[PDB]
RNA sequence: UCGGCCUCCGAACGGUAAGAGCCUAGCAUGUAGAACUGGUU
């Protein structure tokens, strides 16, 4: 019943956008701009 | 100079010799390598990382910048 | 049971010697399945050599002390891993007839380059105390 | 950025007679950089051996520089000349030497003393031995003469304490009851034993040595005439005169075999006090031991 | 004896040692832990010696001499694979013939999946799974008893 | 009744501060040591 999935383990979210709502880089932010508290796949599979 | 490594290992008291089926030896090498990569990870106190079995390094949780 | 590496016909006197080794092999399986918790670090390897010693002694008892088995089946039992060739060759020497293990006379395994003290004869013990060998559990094999 | 403690690698360990054992033929093991020093924390050459038949496989604990500094054994941490704790010897001779306790200062001081010893002849316990010329004050009274082999006894089997030693007589550890855990003699910090600070064995031996008045005398009301008992007819007035000639001028020297007492009196109070202290259960002349008291 | 060489002890000794020290979690095997790290310095050599001695497709079971640490930290294959060159070339030519015949004759060749075991499936014990099962057949071109006598 | 020539190819750092100390993990050691009371003006 093993169902292991090789994930991509680099969640590229802007931490400044995630808990503030403002990023100093603006449109030149390397990571994506999203504010949500959903769990990741490895956090779900670990739980 | 020749300097045979395995004869130097067999000259000491920490090494022994036997005869073994090759599949058992390969399982022993894979288990030993996985066990000691976990030992290196636990030596560096990186309990939030995890080695797979198929040698896939993954974090358990989301990491801080120090981690 | 044991998977035979030769994959050929076993020799003629095999069928009356094959059950005993088989249950000896089952004893070896018990030595592979005992829990290591409780005894010591070095105690858990103590039966295995002894069981192997017993196996080798049985084939020795078929060939020299009784001469009741053929030469080629004795070579087959050597080649199938049922007996140790080096332990048998040490057993044919004069002073080494009830040798516990090949490891226990190895002079490269000790700190001072000596043998173990279960190779010391019991009349020359000179220290007292119940002696049990750390390599193999031997109590005076000389 | 290029200062660190050098690793002490040398042969020929400095041990007591008691920890070395009694056999003239000892089989000896040496590791080049096996363990660290228990005091100065440097790596050092570790020596391990069995002192006898049923002993403990004793091994060296402190490095050779610390043991050459305090003139002690590498295992027992007791003095080589007398077999005493270094707190007792420091109370006997000098307690103003001291050593730092913080690790950087301890490493710096140990490196400086190691460089001083390596710039010296090689085997000398600094000028402290120059302060150790005066001896036999009271330390020779309680010093052991026989090799106390009972500290080479093996450890107590902890499985037998819980009553689960399945080895039985095969177990090399001791199958006997331990000491009292409520006793304050059982604490025994190693750094406290090395530094000579609040060691309970040293306090117990100091209390034992303080209760033996081998140099008190002075039981007369300003009278220099003291009686030494135990002399008898074996010791005459010539031995008393030869003993009192080192103190200077003697007022009266006589021996009486009726009471077996030697009457000694000096014209000086300090010479009579020195003669009473030298003859207070520590003087043996002509096969007769003398104990000084009032007469 | 002037000197005795180091001989071979049974494989149940090393099998019991590898059966113990299970993922280095027990406190009884604490003192071996540092020794178990020292095999970063020598498992490239163990990989090389293991992978050069992999069995050929006409072999079912190949037994090798193994030099192993007493704590079970590492296990080198202590041999060099020596072959006679015309026998080796003829064996691989017979292999080539049966592979061409098998790809001509099999209706649906199926590749085995990769990886064969999952990332949380634990590695199988040799004695519990492989030591007591009969191996399958090798490739093994049958020869003419008259022509290839 | 007249020709063949065929580079590439992906990962890390570079961005989601730093310090701090309170209980907490993991990990090191398997230690050195237990000395006890006696003499006449
Ligand atoms: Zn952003
Ligand atoms: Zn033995
Ligand atoms: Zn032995
Ligand atoms: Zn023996
Ligand atoms: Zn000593
Ligand atoms: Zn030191
Ligand atoms: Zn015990």
């Amino acid at each position: 019943l093993r169902a292991t999935v090789r994930w991509d383990y680099q969640p590229d979210i802007c931490k400044d956008y995630k808990e503030t709502g403002f990023c100093g880089f603006g449109d030149s932010c390397k990571f994506l701009h999203d504010r949500s508290d959903y769990k990741h796949g490895w956090q779900i599979e670990r739980e | 100079k020749k300097r045979y490594l395995f004869r130097s290992f067999k000259a000491t008291k920490f090494f022994q010799s036997t005869k073994l089926d090759w599949v058992e030896v390969g399982l022993q090498v894979c288990r030993q390598g996985y066990n000691m990569l976990n030992l290196l990870i636990h030596r560096k106190n990186l309990n939030y990382l995890h080695l797979d079995y198929n040698f896939n390094l993954k974090p358990v949780k989301t990491l801080t910048t120090k981690e | 049971p044991k998977v035979k590496r030769s994959r050929k016909a076993p020799p003629d006197g095999w069928e009356l010697i094959e059950p005993t080794l088989d249950e000896l092999d089952q004893k070896m399986r018990e030595a592979e399945t005992e829990p290591h918790e409780g005894k010591r670090k070095v105690e858990s390897l103590w039966p295995i050599f002894r069981i192997h010693h017993q196996k080798t002694r049985y084939i020795f008892d078929l060939f020299y002390k009784r001469k009741a088995i053929s030469r080629e089946l004795y070579e087959y039992c050597i080649k199938e891993g049922y007996a140790d060739k080096n332990l048998i060759a040490k057993w044919k020497k004069q002073g080494y007839e009830n040798l516990c293990c090949l490891r226990c006379i190895q002079t490269r395994d000790t700190n001072f380059g000596t043998n173990c003290i279960c190779r010391v004869p019991k009349s020359k013990l000179e220290v007292g105390r119940i002696i049990e060998c750390t390599h193999c559990g031997c109590r005076g094999c000389s | 950025t290029y200062n660190r403690q050098n690793w002490e690698d040398a042969d020929f360990p400095i041990l007591c007679q008691t920890c070395l054992g009694e056999n003239p033929y000892i089989r000896m093991t040496k590791e080049k950089y096996g363990k660290e020093c228990k005091i100065c924390a440097r790596p050092f050459t570790v020596f391990r051996w069995c002192p006898g038949v049923r002993m403990r496989f004793k091994k060296t604990e402190v490095c050779q520089t610390c043991s050459k500094l305090k003139n002690v054994c590498q295992t027992c941490l007791l003095d080589l000349e007398y077999g005493l704790p270094i707190q007792v010897r420091d109370a006997g001779l000098s307690f103003k030497d001291d050593m730092p306790k913080s690790d950087v200062n301890k490493e710096y001081y140990t490196q400086n003393m190691e460089r001083e010893i390596s710039n010296s002849d090689g085997t000398r316990p600094v000028g402290m031995l120059g302060k150790a010329t005066s001896t036999s004050d009271m330390l020779l009274k309680l010093a052991r003469t026989t090799p106390y082999y009972k500290r080479n006894r093996p450890h107590i089997c902890s499985f037998w304490v819980k009553g689960e030693c399945k080895r039985g007589e095969e177990c090399p550890y001791r199958h006997e009851k331990p000491t009292d855990p409520d006793d304050p003699l059982a604490d025994q910090n190693i750094k406290d034993r090395y530094y000579g600070i609040n060691d309970p064995v040293a306090d117990k031996l100091l209390k034992r040595a303080s209760t033996m008045p081998r140099l008190d005398p002075p039981e007369d009301k300003t009278i220099t005439t003291l009686y030494v008992g135990g002399l008898g007819d074996t010791i005459t007035e010539t031995d008393l005169r030869n003993h009192f000639y080192q103190f200077g001028e003697i007022r009266t020297i006589t021996v009486v075999q009726r009471q077996q007492c030697a009457f000694i009196q000096f014209a000086t109070r300090q010479a009579a006090e020195v003669a009473a202290e030298k003859s207070f259960n520590k003087l043996i002349v002509n096969g007769r031991r003398l104990n000084v008291k009032w007469g | 004896f002037v000197d005795a060489q180091k001989e071979d002890m049974p494989p149940e000794h090393v099998r019991k040692i590898i059966r113990d020290h299970g993922d280095m979690t027990n406190r009884k095997f604490r003192h071996d832990k540092r020794v178990y790290l020292g095999a970063l310095k020598y498992m490239p050599h163990a990989v090389l010696k293991l992978l050069e001695n992999m069995p050929m497709p006409w072999e079912q079971i190949r037994d090798v001499p193994v030099l192993y640490h007493i704590t079970g930290a590492i296990s080198f294959v202590n041999e060099i694979p020596w072959v006679i060159e015309p026998v080796y070339i003829s064996q691989w030519g017979s292999m080539w013939i049966m592979m061409r015949r098998e790809k001509r004759d099999r209706r649906h060749f199926k590749r085995m999946r990769f990886p064969p075991f999952d990332d949380e499936e634990p590695p199988l014990d040799y004695a519990d799974n492989i030591l007591d099962v009969e191996p399958l057949e090798a490739i093994q071109l049958e020869l003419d008893p008259e022509e290839d006598a």
